[PDB]
Formats: structure tokens, C-alpha cells, sequence
């Protein structure tokens, strides 16, 4: 018989329920990075069909660089 | 097929002898001795075993770092193995069989003599130098113009009396993945000490003799390890090393090896190279080839090509018969080839005069 | 060679995310201190289609970065 | 046959069954990754240029019986030089797509070296795969950058790839076998001058890679606009003139990135204004 | 007979393939197989023990790690690069103007091996190879002499310094194996063209350095000098610029023969056009005088490429005969090519 799923193995999942540290009210400086990330993360995650309507394939690729800061 | 018939028919006795000693796996290095009966031993299987030895082997014969056989069932010591190191790099380092006898000399007398007494005479008459000792020197250094690099060693090959000696190529010391040269240079020394007076010769030491330091970045660090580990292992006191030394390169550089040698080495000679009256000697050896007309004068041709060593005048004798085949002549008349010999020296000096004197200058 | 195997595992997950194409589902965010060491196959379009660079703070960002800490 | 998966029995350790294996699929992995399909319907503006490449590539595949009739040798390779721009990469696999032949790219990182042999000249064992499967097209990917525009480290660094195509063409003309093997160059400037220093005008096919043009912008605009829902009140004439120069890849930036504003506005159909937004978006970075 | 039905029961059914580590004069051989395992094997059958030598592949019978038979398997990375073949249809008779240049090298390559009777009786023996070069970008025209050589004996071509210095070395060992494999295939010809080892600017990938590059080249000289190998593996060197290579390389080889490639004259260029257009069909109005007069310092492949582009342009009209107006308009394309930058 196979794995349920999913009972792992390793990592594991969860552990993030008692976290995270602070909300997003902290960093307000960027505002041009958040407009990219928010649209590249929470919008495709909330509505999968809205992209198929307009005929644009939402990517999953998010790359960040520049530190410091 | 008959030899393979008798070859395959010995397996009946072989299988009876196959029961013992076939469980001897594997070879294992020992660690420490806690007492006389009990020894701790490590194996490549990664399991370190502490175990006793078989009663057929004297315990006093096993010394720390000796590899021994094991009966995996009982794990006890079976038989020691003398060979340890190294893979194929060693067998490639070994050379055998002679060639290029002494009759191939190009007229050099004091050179060949003074280097004969450093190597061949000590092992030819050992009791002589031990009696009248003092002590024979450690070794020599060869370098200079190309004629004749590295062939003088072939003379020691053919003049070797009994035990063959080992020749080594320089560039194989330095390797990718630093730390391989450390094992490399070390193992051949122990091998030599087992080889009881066998000779070790490194060619083109200038490749691994890069000296000394630069700002950044290393660079010479991986080089300096090779040379300096060499000199350090050469300056050990045990024996050291009875195997003598032999060295050859091109330029006298660099200063670090050159400053380290005169303490540990001696007898640096310079070529010489054909003297005027000596140039004809190369013509005397090459005269046995083809056919020399009785009217050919070698001394006349010899002065027309100074600084040509032996290689270029070899090509002189070569182009004689070469251009004679194209003209169908069986023997080469003196006036025939010289017309192509002034051309073969000048035309090849036109693009480059081969200034080895300038290479180190 | 195990590191090469785990970068072929990075390629193997690079294949598994092709398993995620299309629709349901996954979200992969990625950051690095030095992008000169990243291989072009990862940054290649079709997998990571977005390259976001963190800009150096500026005057508009100065006043925000001072407000938030104060 | 060697290099095939086979079940191994426990007792005799024999071959229980024969199973299929994957060797080219690992090649085509990086292939379809590095380049999409892109047939002729997805490219526009190179009609004049694809006319030039058609006779070069199609001739050894289909015609060669006329080669000996005209006493003309087969073309060994071709080059595409010009400011990027795009499509020079797509055209390669487009022609190979209509040729049905396999598409092969040069290094390739990292993993082209491990998959093919352990270690070697790397231009031979790869050529052994292209000998195994023929016809095949070889492509130079990519080392085209401004990095890498210094002509000191960039030149000598790519010049080993230029030595790759040199000794590969030296193979094709000097020894081995047989035909169908070709090479394609995609670069812009600088080391083009170093390749023509290595290429004494002998031998190769000269094809320019053109910058984007207005009339070349129109049709290609429609092409990338085929996948995104929009009304027809959009004037493709005025929108293309607003974008001089830039590049071929900028077209997608326009279209795609304009889609996000419409998705933020929740509109199912986009408007002309929304595309003209992303126009400005791509002109600020220039 | 009975031995075949006997020894097979000892090795089979399963068996492993290991490597030989070292041999002991006690007929116990130490074998090494995946991964890191040792043993004492003593077998009197199928050996061949003297020809094996350590560093070769041997079988392992499960019980117990015994070697029944010897295996030499190639394959191997380097063995793949020498063949095959070509045996090209081109001959040394398809080139002209170098008759004075070619006579000596054709003689020198057929001097040994074929026509040995006048060679062996004369007792010359200059088996150091030959060295080629020329301007501006030729050396392939000297390769057009290698095609004739490919028609005879065995040939191998190793070109470009990238194959060594692209990564860290281990230096020459890649060349060191080429020597010995060519010795197993002796007689064979090894040709090297365009040696940039000292002429390169930027190394490939990450490797160093300028002086280590030199040391792998120097070990190539001692390999080539050499002490001590009489085998051939005849070696031919060629490049564009001989001034880059150090004079340290010339004494070991090639000391007897090196050739220089001159630029072709009017008579030669006429011959060249003749040989290429032999298979091609041209219009009556095409003359060979004005063509070679208008061209200045061009090799065979240049007049080749102009004909190739003339036939390519003639394919647009689907004509097998190239007219002189089409020929001149096509010629102007390569003429503008060299004159554009
Ligand atoms: N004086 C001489 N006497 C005898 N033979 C000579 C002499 N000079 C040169 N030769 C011959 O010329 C051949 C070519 O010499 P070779 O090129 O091997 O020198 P080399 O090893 O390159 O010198 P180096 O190691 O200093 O570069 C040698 O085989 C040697 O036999
Ligand atoms: N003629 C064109 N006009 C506009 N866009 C194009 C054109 N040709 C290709 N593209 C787009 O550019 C993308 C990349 O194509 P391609 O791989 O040929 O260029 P590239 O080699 O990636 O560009 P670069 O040389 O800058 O790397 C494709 O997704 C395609 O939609
Ligand atoms: N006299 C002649 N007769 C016939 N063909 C000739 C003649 N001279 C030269 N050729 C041809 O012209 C060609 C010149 O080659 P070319 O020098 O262009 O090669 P290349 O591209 O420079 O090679 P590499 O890049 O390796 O130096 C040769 O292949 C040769 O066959």
C-alpha cells in the first residue's frame, strides 16, 4: 500500500501556525516590490480561473536579489 | 589450444587449494598495540576490528602500519602483505631494458667521465670508496643547450650493471585537486628504499621548481608545496637515502631549487656541446650509416655549422641521403649535399636561430 | 558527486514543477545573496518568469524606514 | 542491445524482461527547456531572412541529388549577427521542427558533460550522439552578453566555442561523415569580429539579424496578442510607432505585463489604454 | 570438451567485474571492485597473467572473488575519437601550385612504410614527423595534404589546445594516452593543427595558469622528444604563426623538415579555379583571366565560396549553369564581405 498522503518522511509541514513574527505593517518602504510580489503570489493563489479567462498563464517563478539591504 | 587445455585442467587441484586463503579478504591497516596477544586493526570496510593473530605468524613480525590478511569469520590475522602503495602511477614510473650504449657519445670526454664516477663507479666498486672514504657524492645536475639533453641518461640505462633504475617525468607531479602530489612524491621514496640503491631521475625540474612568491593569488602555493615537500623529504636523515640522486632540466632557474641543491647536491656541469675538434665525432658515429665516400672531409663541413649540437648535424647526414634518393644517387658525394647543407642550416636559422642561450638569459 | 546528484535533484524538482503545470498547484519564492552563481537554466523563462531585484534605499524609502523604526 | 533497462532475476541473476530506457529524452529535456517549439506561425518579420535560410538547410535534407549536378559543395554552417532582438534562437528549432530532425545545443552548462561520457574533447562524444541520430542541427547557446564585451576574457572564453565550431567544421570537411550536420551562430557584435578573425571569410554563410522594424512590429504584435482576450477597438498602427528600437523580447513584456493591470481591474476583456500602460513600463528601463 | 562443462560451473552463474590492484609473486592477486574491496585470488587458468598487469579489468566470481577470465573492453573515451575514417574521395592530385611544396612532404610521408626498399637499404631513418604552417589563415590547404595521407595506413587528428586546458589537469595525460593508443595501432599518423597553447588569451572555464599551460606543453615536448619511445605514431604539427611557439620545440622535432605555405600566383589561381569549376557548369562568357586578375591574395576556399554562392543564387532561378553576370554579382558579395569590416 502507498502513502495516504501525506505522512512524510521529513521536514515537516505545519510548524508555521504558532508563527510568524510580525505582520506586514513593519516594512512600508518598498511598495514597488510588494506590488510585484503580491500580484505574483496572492492573486494567482486566490483565483485560478481569472487568469484562464483573460488567457494569461500565471507563472510560479519568483526571484529576489540585491542584498544588502 | 593445447596450452589452454593443460591450463584449464589444473583447476581440479586449484579448487582444492581454493578452500584455504580465499577468505583472506581484505587488506587491513593496523593501528596500535594494547598488549602482545591483542591488536587493534582498521579495514577499508570502515569497521575497525581489535583481534588476535594466527599461530603460524610470529607476533614480533607485525609493526604499526603493516597491512595483513584476515579470516573474515574469526577476523584473526592471516598473512602480512608487503606491498601497500601505489596504484598505476608507480608501474608507469618504472622503466626496464637498456638502450643507447656508450658508443653513442658525441666526443664529450671530461663531462661523461666526471659524471661516470659519481654514479657508476660507486656501485661498480663499493668496497673501494668505503675503504678510501671520505664518501661518494650525493648526485649531479644536468642542463644547458638541448644537445644533448636527456640522452646521457640512456647511457646509464645501457651501462647499468645489474639492478634496473627508475626514470620519472616531471609534469606528472603537479596535478589537479591539490594534495595528490603530496602522496605522490612520498611513496616513491619508500619504494626506492626497498629497491636497495636503485636510481630515481626527475626530468624537467623547472616545471615543478617555480620560485618563489608572488603577491596574489596562488598560484605558486600548489607549486611550492611540490618542490618544498620534495626538498624536505630529500633532506631527511634516514637513510638517506642510499638511492643516490639524478637530476636534469633546461634552464638553471629557479633560485630556490638552485640555492637548495649545493648543500644536498654537487657536480653541476654545463654543456659542452660540440667543441670545434669535437664536432667531427658526431660525424664519426653517423658515418656508419649509409655510405661515406673516401674523399668526404668531415672537418671542413663541421666548421660551417657552429652551435648546432648533434641534432642539426644528424639532419645534415639525414638530408644527404634524403636528397640522394630524390636524385637516385646511391652514395652521397661531398659536394652534392653540402649545397643543400648550407641551405638546411641557413633556411632553418632564418625564422629562428634556436637561441637556447637566450632562453635562460 | 552527491552534490551533482542533488543539483540533478534540483533539476528533478525542476521536472516535478513541470508536473505542476498546469493549474493546481504550487507557489515557489526564491532569494539569493549572489546571482552570479545561479545557472541560466533556473532563471530561464518558462519556470522562473519573474526576476525581482531589491533596490538600494532611496529618499522616499528613507522617510518610510525612519517612520517605521521610530 | 547495450544501454537498455532489463529486469534482473534473483536466483540466476538473468534478464527476466526487456524494458525501455531513456537517453535522448534527457537531451530533449534541456532542449525543450532552453527553447520552445515556435513554428513558423509564431514568427514574423523574418520572411525575407527565412527565405535565405530555407535553401541552405532544406537542400541537404531533401534536394542533395542536385548538389552534384551543380558541382557545388554542401553548406557547412550559418551565422546570425544583430542586436537582440529575438527569434534567432527560435528560427533554428523552427526549421528543425519542419525538418523533423533533432535539435541539439552546445554547452549547455554542467550536465551536458556528465550525460555524455566522463571527460574528453567533448566535441567528439557529442558528435557521436549526432552521428547516432541524423539528421541533426547543432546550435551555439549562447554566451552572448555585454559581460563578456571586454574582448579580453570574453573573447578568449568564447573562442574555445569558436574553436568548437572550427574543429567541428574541420571534422565535417576533413574526415568523419556525412551530411545533414549544421551549425548556427546567434550573437550580436564584438566577438563576431573575433570569429571573422578566426574565419578568414572561409567558410560560412552570412545572414544578418535585423533590429525590430515598424512593419515588423505590427504582425508580430498580433501574433503575441493571439492568446489574450481583448476587444477590437485597439489600433495596432499607432501603438507600434510609440516603441522605436527596444528589442524583440520587449513585445511580450508589453502584452503579458499589461495583462496584470487588467487582472487587477477584474475586467475579463482588456482595453487599448491598458496595453498602452505597459508601453511606458518598458520605456522607463531604457 | 569436458573442460568447457567444468570451468563454467566455477564462475557462474553470477559473477562480478572488478579491477586489478596489484600482483604478488605468490600467484595471489589483489583485486579491487566497487566499492573499496580487496582479496587474494590465485588461479592458474586462462592466464595470461603476465599480459594483464595491474590497472586492468578482471572478473570476480561470487565465490570467492575469483577471476575466471580476462576482459579488455573498449569503448573507452579516447578510443572513440580516432575513428572513422575518413578515407576521403579527395586526393593530393586535386590541388596545384604546391608541387614544389608538396613533393618533399608527400615523399616524407611515403618515405617510410610504403616504398621501404630504397629507405631501409640507405639507412637514413628520420622518423620525427613533419611540421607544417603558413599564412594568413591556411593550414587547411596543408590538411588537403592530410586527406591523401588518410588514404594510406592509419590516421588520427587532434587539433586545438582546448582539449587539455579547458579544465584543470592532469595536464598532458590526455595526450600521453594518445601516444600509447597510437602505438597499439602503429603504424598510424597523428596530425595536430593550429596550436594556440601559447597564443591563447583567455582559458576556457576556470583554469590556471599561463605558466602551467607552458608546462603541459613542455611535457608534450618530452613525450615527443622522446625518452624512450621509438614507435610511430607519426606526428605532424601545423599552425598559422610559428613565431609564437618557442624555439625550445624545434630541436626534438621537427629538426629535418618544416614547410612554408606561399601565396598563390596567377598561374596557380588559374589552376585552382580550373579544379573547382571542373564539376561545375559555367557559361561560355566566363573567362579565367579577368577573375584571377581582379583577385589579390586569395586561397582555394575563397574562390570556392564565391562559386558556392553563385550556385546558391542560381538556385533562386533554378539554373544549373551559372552565368557570368550572376557569377560577378555573387563574387561581389564575398568581395563586399571581406571589405565591409
Ligand atoms: N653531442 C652529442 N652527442 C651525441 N648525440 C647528440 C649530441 N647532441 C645531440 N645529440 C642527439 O640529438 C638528439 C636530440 O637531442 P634532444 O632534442 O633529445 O635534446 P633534449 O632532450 O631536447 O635537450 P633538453 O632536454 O636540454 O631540451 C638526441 O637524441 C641526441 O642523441
Ligand atoms: N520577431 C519577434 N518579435 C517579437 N518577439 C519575438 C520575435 N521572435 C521571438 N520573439 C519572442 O522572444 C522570445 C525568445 O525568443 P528567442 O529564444 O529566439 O530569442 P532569445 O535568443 O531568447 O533572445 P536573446 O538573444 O536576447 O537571448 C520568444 O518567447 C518569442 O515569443
Ligand atoms: N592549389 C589549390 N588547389 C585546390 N584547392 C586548394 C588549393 N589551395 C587551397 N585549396 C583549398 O582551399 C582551402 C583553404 O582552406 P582554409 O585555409 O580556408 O581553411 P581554414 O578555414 O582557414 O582552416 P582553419 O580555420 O583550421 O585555419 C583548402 O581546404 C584547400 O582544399
Amino acid at each position: 500500500d502507498v502513502l495516504p498522503p501525506e505522512a512524510d518522511s521529513s521536514i515537516m509541514m505545519l510548524t508555521s501556525d504558532q508563527k510568524p513574527d510580525v505582520m506586514y505593517a513593519d516594512i512600508g518602504g518598498m511598495d514597488i516590490q510588494k506590488q510585484e510580489v503580491r500580484e505574483a503570489v496572492e492573486l494567482p493563489l486566490t483565483h485560478f480561473e481569472l487568469y484562464k479567462q483573460i488567457g494569461i498563464d500565471p507563472p510560479r517563478g519568483v526571484l529576489m536579489y540585491g542584498p544588502p539591504g | 589450444a593445447p596450452p589452454a587445455l593443460w591450463d584449464l585442467a589444473a583447476d581440479k587441484q586449484t579448487l582444492q587449494s581454493e578452500q584455504p586463503l580465499q577468505v583472506a579478504r581484505c587488506t587491513k591497516i593496523i593501528n596500535a598495540d594494547s598488549e602482545d596477544p591483542k591488536y587493534i586493526i582498521n579495514v577499508k570496510q570502515f569497521a575497525k576490528f581489535v583481534v588476535d593473530l594466527s599461530d603460524q605468524v610470529a607476533p614480533t613480525d607485525i609493526e604499526e602500519g603493516m597491512r595483513v590478511g584476515v579470516d573474515r569469520n574469526k577476523y584473526q590475522i592471516h598473512i602480512p602483505l608487503p606491498p601497500k602503495i601505489d596504484p598505476t602511477v608507480t608501474m608507469m614510473q618504472v622503466e626496464e631494458k637498456p638502450d643507447v650504449t656508450y658508443s653513442d657519445v658525441g666526443g664529450c670526454k671530461e663531462q661523461i667521465e666526471k659524471l661516470r664516477e659519481v654514479v657508476e663507479t660507486p656501485l661498480l666498486h663499493p668496497e673501494r670508496f668505503v675503504n678510501l672514504g671520505i664518501e661518494p657524492p650525493k648526485g649531479v645536475l644536468l642542463f644547458g643547450p638541448p644537445g644533448t639533453g636527456k640522452t646521457l641518461c640512456a647511457r646509464a640505462v645501457a651501462n647499468r650493471t645489474d639492478a634496473c633504475f627508475i626514470r620519472v617525468i616531471g609534469s606528472e607531479l603537479v596535478q589537479k585537486y591539490v594534495g595528490e602530489g603530496a602522496r605522490m612524491v612520498r611513496e616513491l621514496f619508500e619504494m626506492a628504499r626497498t629497491k636497495k640503491a636503485c636510481l630515481i631521475f626527475f626530468d624537467e625540474i623547472d616545471a615543478i621548481g617555480g620560485a618563489r612568491f608572488d603577491d596574489g593569488a596562488g598560484g605558486d602555493n600548489e607549486v611550492q608545496r611540490t618542490m618544498l615537500e620534495l626538498i624536505n623529504q630529500l633532506d631527511g636523515f634516514d637513510p638517506r637515502g642510499n638511492i643516490k640522486v639524478l637530476m636534469a632540466t633546461n634552464r638553471p632557474d629557479t633560485l630556490d631549487p638552485a640555492l637548495m641543491r649545493p648543500g644536498r647536491l654537487d657536480r653541476k656541469i654545463e654543456f659542452s656541446l660540440p667543441d670545434l675538434e669535437g664536432r667531427t665525432h658526431i660525424f664519426k658515429i653517423h658515418a656508419r650509416s649509409m655510405s661515406v665516400e673516401r674523399d668526404i672531409r668531415f672537418e671542413l663541413l663541421a666548421r660551417l655549422c657552429p652551435n648546432s649540437t648533434g641534432a642539426e648535424i644528424r639532419s645534415v647526414c639525414t638530408e644527404a641521403g634524403m636528397f640522394a634518393i630524390r636524385a637516385r644517387r646511391k652514395i652521397a658525394t661531398e659536394k652534392d649535399f653540402l649545397e643543400a647543407v648550407n641551405k638546411v642550416i641557413k633556411s632553418y636559422a632564418k625564422f629562428s636561430a634556436t637561441p637556447r642561450y637566450m632562453t635562460y638569459n | 558527486g552527491a552534490d551533482r546528484e542533488v543539483q540533478r535533484i534540483l533539476l528533478e524538482l525542476l521536472n516535478q514543477m513541470d508536473g505542476f503545470d498546469q493549474n493546481v498547484n504550487v507557489k515557489v519564492i526564491m532569494a539569493t545573496n549572489r546571482a552570479d552563481t545561479l545557472d541560466p537554466a533556473l532563471l530561464r523563462p518558462g519556470r522562473l518568469d519573474r526576476k525581482i531585484e531589491f533596490p538600494l534605499p532611496d529618499r522616499r524609502q528613507k522617510r518610510l524606514i525612519f517612520s517605521t523604526i521610530t | 542491445t547495450p544501454n537498455c533497462r532489463v529486469a534482473l532475476r534473483n536466483d540466476s541473476y538473468t534478464l527476466h524482461k526487456i524494458l525501455p530506457n531513456k537517453v535522448d529524452p534527457l537531451v530533449s529535456l534541456m532542449m525543450v527547456e532552453k527553447v520552445p517549439d515556435s513554428t513558423y506561425e509564431m514568427i514574423g518579420g523574418l520572411d525575407k531572412q527565412i527565405k535565405e535560410i530555407k535553401e541552405v538547410i532544406e537542400l541537404p535534407v531533401k534536394h542533395p541529388e542536385l548538389f552534384e549536378a551543380l558541382g557545388i559543395a554542401q553548406p557547412k554552417g550559418v551565422l546570425l549577427y544583430g542586436p537582440p532582438g529575438t527569434g534567432k534562437t527560435l528560427l533554428a528549432r523552427a526549421v528543425a521542427h519542419h525538418t523533423d530532425c533533432t535539435f541539439i545545443r552546445v554547452s549547455g552548462s554542467e550536465l551536458v558533460q556528465k550525460f555524455i561520457g566522463e571527460g574528453a574533447r567533448m566535441v567528439r562524444e557529442l558528435f557521436v550522439m549526432a552521428r547516432e541520430h541524423a539528421p541533426s542541427i547543432i546550435f551555439m547557446d549562447e554566451i552572448d552578453s555585454i559581460g563578456s564585451s571586454r574582448l579580453e576574457g570574453g573573447s578568449g572564453g568564447d573562442s574555445e566555442v569558436q574553436r568548437t565550431m572550427l574543429e567541428l567544421l574541420n571534422q565535417l570537411d576533413g574526415f568523419e561523415a556525412t551530411k545533414n550536420i549544421k551549425v548556427i551562430m546567434a550573437t550580436n557584435r564584438i566577438d563576431i569580429l573575433d570569429s571573422a578573425l578566426l574565419r578568414p571569410g572561409r567558410i560560412d554563410r552570412k545572414i544578418e539579424f535585423p533590429p525590430p522594424n515598424e512593419e515588423a512590429r505590427l504582425d508580430i504584435l498580433k501574433i503575441h496578442s493571439r492568446k489574450m482576450n481583448l476587444t477590437r477597438g485597439i489600433n495596432l498602427r499607432k501603438i507600434a510607432e510609440l516603441m522605436p528600437g527596444a528589442s524583440g523580447a520587449e513585445v511580450k513584456g508589453v502584452c503579458t505585463e499589461a495583462g496584470m493591470y487588467a487582472l487587477r481591474e477584474r475586467r475579463v476583456h482588456v482595453t487599448q489604454e491598458d496595453f498602452e500602460m505597459a508601453v511606458a513600463k518598458v520605456m522607463q528601463k531604457d | 570438451e569436458e573442460e568447457r562443462s567444468k570451468v563454467d560451473d566455477l564462475r557462474g552463474t553470477p559473477m562480478s567485474v572488478g579491477t586489478l590492484e596489484e600482483i604478488i609473486d605468490d600467484n595471489h592477486a589483489i583485486v579491487s571492485t566497487s566499492v573499496g574491496s580487496e582479496h587474494y585470488v590465485s588461479i592458474l587458468s586462462f592466464v595470461d597473467k603476465d599480459l594483464l598487469e595491474p590497472g586492468c579489468s578482471v572478473l570476480l566470481n561470487h565465490k570467492v572473488h575469483a577471476v575466471i577470465g580476462v576482459l579488455m573492453d573498449d569503448t573507452d573515451p579516447l578510443v572513440t575519437v580516432m575513428k572513422v575514417e575518413k578515407a576521403p574521395q579527395e586526393t593530393y592530385a586535386d590541388i596545384g601550385g604546391l608541387d614544389n611544396q608538396i613533393q618533399e612532404i608527400k615523399e616524407s610521408v611515403e618515405l617510410p612504410l610504403t616504398h621501404p626498399e630504397y629507405y631501409e637499404e640507405m639507412g637514413i631513418k628520420p622518423p620525427k614527423g613533419v611540421i607544417l604552417y603558413g599564412p594568413p589563415g591556411t593550414g587547411k590547404t596543408l590538411l588537403a595534404k592530410a586527406v591523401a595521407n588518410q588514404t594510406s595506413a592509419t590516421f588520427l587528428r587532434v587539433v586545438g589546445s582546448e582539449l587539455i586546458q579547458k579544465y584543470l589537469g592532469d595536464g598532458p595525460k590526455l595526450v600521453r594516452e594518445l601516444f600509447r593508443v597510437a602505438e597499439e595501432h602503429a603504424p598510424s599518423i597523428v596530425f595536430i593543427d593550429e596550436i594556440d597553447a601559447i597564443g591563447t588569451k583567455r582559458y576556457d572555464s576556470n583554469s590556471g595558469g599561463e605558466r602551467e599551460i607552458q608546462r603541459t606543453m613542455l611535457e608534450l615536448l618530452n613525450q615527443l622528444d622522446g625518452f624512450d619511445s621509438r614507435g610511430d605514431v607519426k606526428v605532424i604539427m601545423a599552425t598559422n604563426r610559428i613565431e609564437t611557439l618557442d624555439p625550445a620545440l624545434i630541436r626534438p622535432g621537427r629538426i629535418d623538415r618544416k614547410i612554408e605555405f606561399p601565396l598563390p600566383d596567377e598561374k596557380t589561381k588559374k589552376r585552382i579555379f580550373q579544379i573547382h569549376t571542373s564539376r561545375m557548369t559555367l557559361a561560355d562568357d566566363v573567362t579565367l583571366d579577368d577573375l584571377i586578375m581582379a583577385k589579390d591574395d586569395l586561397s582555394g576556399a575563397d574562390i570556392k565560396a564565391i562559386c558556392t554562392e553563385a550556385g546558391l543564387m542560381a538556385l533562386r532561378e533554378r539554373r544549373m549553369k551559372v552565368t557570368n553576370e550572376d557569377f560577378k554579382k555573387s563574387k561581389e558579395n564575398v568581395l563586399y564581405k571581406k571589405q565591409e569590416g
